């Protein structure tokens, strides 16, 4: 899984 | 001039419980339960289920006459019966180890139905024509499309002794039955010798039967009972047969073949196109989700039944967006 | 919460922080605004989606389980098959439970400490520059503008640079 | 002037563990763990259980002489055995499939004796009179208060057949048995056929005994064996009994009723006036308590059993009254 | 404790408050008392109400369960009875120590936290017309009267009303 | 003038998991998992195990002629057979009940093999010295070491009845055969009666056994049959048998001795000169570690088998050496 | 980690204190060197000792458990036994990997909350006569020889007798 | 279950 | 067991 929350995380 | 440090906060509404307090809004939280099917059968990775229809596994192995016939091979990922079976075991009597037939079924990936013991070509001197109301089909007395009622011709019965080979390089299933008439009168009129006997031999397999004659509480309009019985005969092996009288012949068996994450479930739904990796018998799962609250019989590839309402993991803050 | 930050000292969060978990409210001359930070943002992501990750990985996949069928002359069996089965899910229901409740509490502690943390970390690096105005804010004994501002957020905060104005101020 | 900040202390010796630590002294806590029993058998939700006293489940539902008679009609909660049952099967031979009968009567929640089959009534030109000694009571020879030893009369044993319809509403347990003689004179003098036979039919049960003669190691003064047979008739249903040697037949049978929480257990304490929620055979737990180191078996709404002496939770704190 | 206060830099607890968890001693010219925080013990007292009653909870009522009976020809069958009812035993065994011990390491952390917390906020509403004195007491640089003490509190205390007075006696 | 404060530090690479991260460098820790064996069968807590050798179970108890002789009295730890086990039942036919034999024999912990029959002296009037070529040994026809085949003597099978009083002070394993000919001239030759029949008797146990006679496919080139029986005859009590046919007698018995923590395994590995607490089929563990992933069969005090890869706890810090 | 001061205010660890978990390091006219703290060290391998010994006691001695066979006709028992014996081995390998998980985030923790606790308990003993220069240091306003360094170390560090001189140089 | 250690406390 | 890691603990 990945957690999507903010666009400029890295994956 | 100031700075101040401070956290997230959005307009969320999930809730999540903890140890020291339950129902806390948070911002973000991962759902870990799957609640949610399909209403459908599927297919199971590609390959439809065996659907038996009006039959359950009794009726369809012995061959019940209301039951549509199905394909001669058939290869499947799950067995479904209905819940209100209704055709199974037509003529009255005991199905032998029944339970540990489902249980061999259970991983049985295909089979193939052929003639083992052709009907006028194998019992020369016998009459194959007997036939039952129990078992009726359109009205008018049948009898198991899989099994053969021997009787006596011209006033005798001699003894058969016939045999077959395995020669499918697979293992063969094979179904008979042992008659017992409700007296002694009705045993001569069909096999002319009170003192009858059935043998069934294998390389592994060996058992002789006796026709027990007491008068007993009708079952379906008969006082005479059937006794069924099943063998799995080895490749290569040979099975025999040798009788004077009550014998059910076998005329149809089954050539076998195993898999693996096969079952059996008794389901309601119906069969859809569509495709699956997990099966209930309320419907098909798609999820990647660890546990789910749907179902405890579950084919394929499952999440964890569990019996939660709610399974819900916060990730985010506590919110509070005041 | 466990360390009194979140809920604590910092009341409530900021539905104008749009873009982290952690951030800043800055406001000067230049004009005032909402900055999360990303480094602090960054780490606790890992932590949850690695916490989240082995929940899933400790779970196998459930491969094909499907009941049987017992005679009349076998009660027994049936019972202890049904003793097996309700076991079993007594203990996965159990588990399941415990296990969300637990990793829950310890995520908000988990939350709360960063939060704490990165308060402290701004506190230690301001000093005597700045006077600590409850709520978790910092109002500079001197002028700072959005350079400024940035080297604070950045961790590059030159005390000696604003160390004489901000003694004068504070006087 | 001064304010200072601290935590409440208090007497408490409560000590709880802790991964770290073991042994903590706290103000305030929580004991989980139930240890209390009264040592009493006592009424399950206001049904006082089933006591067999001096017999087991054979010995009662045989009809041991020994074993006081109960009321005609009994309802319980659970059955009790008691661990020294010196009265069972009194009659040596095997009691078939005895386990599955006591599992099926773990679900049952009352009974009914009734005559089944009158004595003398049902078996004409047989004698019904047969003791022995291996079942003796008051010092005579005696035999099951619920079977008859029926024998030959004025030197003949006429083929018996006899039936029975259930039309009690309920399931009716039906026990006979078969004597197996030690030689074949003994055989003749009390059946006057050797090649005997014994057959029991119902709609769903079809069972045939013959005698096997062999002289026997002696059992409580007995070459000749019994074996106990038992079959469950379904309301509507008829049991049909044909023989003409060696039948032990059925006199009194027991019509059945279904439950839920119930089952058998051994225990030692006596019936007081008294109820409870939780029974185990060492005594009655009154608790709401979620575990308890008790006793494994339970009947009722019990705590959940673990083997742990102790589960004491803290909710207060760390107590330093220094 | 891991927050350092409960037997920490507050060395023992108060026999002589009797009203609650968590609490303050005074000490000024009217005269000198305990008096216990309810906000923060109440705060408490839910908390650990839910954790007890959870626990309790996620254990479900044990029905019924006793033993069954097989023959000289049935040891296998017996013996994997057996090796159920001894493998849910000792799973269940397992689980019950190991929660209650799990639980009872962060509840005594979870008082630790409460009474740093505590006084924490005591310490922020003074500032420096007090001085702290060590183990948890605060010695005022002004007359601090039974009103002045309701307002520490009780969480209103007016540091500009004092702040003078403390600023001379401080010098 | 400077004081600092800050902790250890060290070299280590030992790496541990955690929840909110992965692959954490500590300067401590413990490995909680066992991997390691010596790959050797070695005595359990000074006891050595019984090996079979060439032989299973079958083999060893009816005494098949290809595997070596064991000494007359034996004591165990634990019972090994090895995966090619190729001498095991040598005349085909049904070892009856031989799982729940195994599984007796899993807690025995000594046998004493002694001659309960002695062949010149307890069968007069009969024939002993029946070999068949399924049971071969030396290229030469032959038979099971403890049982004896009787047969036909000078045109006649009298009528036989022996019998044994155990008082040996323990449990007494009795195992005898009964011989199925495929052909009624064949049961003629060789027992002289076509309606034989085999009995054997004692205080718990009783049964009595028929010839069947049909064809059968070949097995070990033979068309006959011959069924395997077992009785565990109590101190003190007397076994009989009595037949006029079909017996293959008993002549050698196991007196027996219960014990705790035996068990059966299949193994590969050698025994060697050693001694060990836990034994694996892989080979002994010795550690007092509480987990391993070594294999889930055990015998003794061994660590509890989970499949993890790894289970090392931290005890020391984050590493931070920079 | 949680309380922010191992790899977090106190960035790295040190090889060249070898005599314990938590120490200090100090620098005066005399010369510079490592000292372990053993209340705190002593404190730290008590509880962790406690802790491995019982994850090791929780987990009971495995006595004998073999394999059954079963004939041809037994295939619902044999497939029971088998349910059996993986839901067990399921259940156990889960417990004891989430266990070890569980236990090493809370040991980190704890370390991380025993060098806090350290630092702040050297921090409160030296007041106002020395100042927190980052890193977990303080610089004295006062000369403090070995017999003052190890005053600081073993907790009975003079305030006052320092307090002139250190106002002297904090001027 | 309800904890009445003082007893000013709600519940 | 015992974590002798350090020569002068108690144990
Ligand atoms: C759990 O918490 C939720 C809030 O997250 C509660 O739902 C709110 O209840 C109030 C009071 O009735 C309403 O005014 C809100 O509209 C509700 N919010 C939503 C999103 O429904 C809920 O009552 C709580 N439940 C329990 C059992 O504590
Ligand atoms: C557990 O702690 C208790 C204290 O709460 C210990 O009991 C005390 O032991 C001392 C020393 O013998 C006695 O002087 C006290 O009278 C005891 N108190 C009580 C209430 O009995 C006990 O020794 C500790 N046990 C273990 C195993 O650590
Ligand atoms: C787990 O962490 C270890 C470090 O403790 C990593 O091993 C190091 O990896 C780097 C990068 O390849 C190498 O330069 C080092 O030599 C490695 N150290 C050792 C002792 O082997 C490892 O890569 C990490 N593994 C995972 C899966 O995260
Ligand atoms: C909350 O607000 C976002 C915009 O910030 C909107 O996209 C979303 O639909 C809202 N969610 C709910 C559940 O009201
Ligand atoms: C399962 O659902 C996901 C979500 O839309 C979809 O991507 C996937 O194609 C689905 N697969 C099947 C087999 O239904
Ligand atoms: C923050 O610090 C970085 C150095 O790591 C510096 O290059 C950058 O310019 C600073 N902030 C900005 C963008 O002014
Ligand atoms: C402790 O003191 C209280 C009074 O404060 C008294 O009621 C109680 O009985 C004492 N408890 C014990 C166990 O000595
Ligand atoms: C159980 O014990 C409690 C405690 O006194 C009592 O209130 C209750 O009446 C008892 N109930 C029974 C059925 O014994
Ligand atoms: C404490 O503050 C309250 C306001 O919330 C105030 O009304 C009260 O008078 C104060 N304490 C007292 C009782 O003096
Ligand atoms: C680490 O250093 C120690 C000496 O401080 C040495 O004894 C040891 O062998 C080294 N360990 C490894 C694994 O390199
Ligand atoms: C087991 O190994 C330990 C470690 O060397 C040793 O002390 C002990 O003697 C060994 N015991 C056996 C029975 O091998
Ligand atoms: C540290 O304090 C102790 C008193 O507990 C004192 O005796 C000792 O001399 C001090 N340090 C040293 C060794 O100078």
């Amino acid at each position: 899984r990945a957690l999507e929350y903010f666009e400029w995380l890295s994956x | 001039d100031t700075i101040c440090i401070g956290y997230h906060a959005n307009n969320s509404t999930d809730t999540v419980d903890t140890v020291l307090e339950k129902n806390v809004t948070v911002t973000h939280s991962v759902n870990l339960l799957e609640d949610s099917h399909n209403g459908k059968l599927c297919r199971l990775k590609g390959i439809a289920p065996l659907q038996l229809g009006k039959c359950n596994i009794a009726g369809w192995l012995l061959g019940n006459p209301e039951c549509d016939p199905l394909l001669p091979v058939r290869s499947w990922s799950y067995i479904v019966e209905t819940p209100n079976s209704e055709n199974g075991i037509c003529y009255p009597g005991d199905f032998i180890d029944y339970e540990e037939l489902r249980e061999q079924l259970s991983s049985v990936s295909s089979f193939e139905r052929f003639e083992i013991f052709p009907k006028e070509s194998s019992w020369p001197n016998h009459n194959t024509n007997g036939v039952t109301a129990a078992c009726s089909h359109e009205g008018k007395s049948s009898f198991y499309r899989n099994l053969l009622w021997l009787t006596e011709k011209e006033g005798s019965y001699p003894k058969l002794k016939n045999s077959y080979v395995n020669k499918k390089g697979k293992e063969v299933l094979v179904l008979w039955g042992i008659h017992h008439p409700p007296n002694s009168k009705e045993q001569q009129n069909l096999y002319q010798n009170e003192n009858a006997y059935v043998s069934v031999v294998t390389s592994n397999y060996n058992r002789r039967f006796t026709p027990e004659i007491a008068e007993r509480p009708k079952v379906r309009d008969q006082a005479g009972r059937m006794n069924y019985y099943w063998t799995l005969l080895k490749p290569g092996d040979t099975i025999i047969f040798e009788a004077n009288g009550n014998l059910i012949a076998p005329m149809y068996a089954f050539a076998l073949s195993r898999g693996f994450g096969s079952g059996i479930i008794t389901s309601n739904a119906s069969m859809h196109e569509c495709n699956t990796k997990c099966q209930t018998p309320l419907g098909a799962i798609n999820s990647s989700l660890p546990y789910q609250n749907i179902h405890p019989v579950t084919i394929g590839e499952c999440p964890k039944y569990v019996r939660s309402a709610k399974l819900r993991m916060v990730t985010g803050l506590r919110n509070i967006p005041s | 919460g466990l360390f009194g930050a979140i809920a604590g000292f910092i009341e409530g969060g900021w539905t104008g922080m749009i873009d982290g978990w952690y951030g800043y409210h800055h406001q000067n001359e230049q004009g005032s605004g909402y900055a999360a930070d990303q480094k602090s943002t960054q780490n606790a992501i890992n932590g949850i989606t690695n916490k989240v990750n082995t929940v899933i990985e400790k779970m196998n996949i459930q491969f094909t389980a499907v009941g049987k069928e017992f005679n009349k002359l076998e009660k027994r069996m049936e019972n202890l098959n049904k003793k097996v089965d309700d076991g079993f899910l007594d203990i996965w229901t159990y588990n399941a439970e415990l296990l969300v409740l637990l990793e829950n509490e310890r995520t908000l502690d988990f939350h709360d400490s960063n939060v704490k943390n990165l308060y402290e970390k701004v506190k230690s690096q301001l000093k005597n520059n700045a006077k600590e105005i409850g709520n978790g804010c910092f109002e500079f004994y001197h002028k700072c503008d959005n350079e400024c501002m940035e080297s604070v957020r950045n961790g590059t905060y030159d005390y000696p640079k604003y160390s004489e104005e901000s003694k004068l101020n504070r006087e």
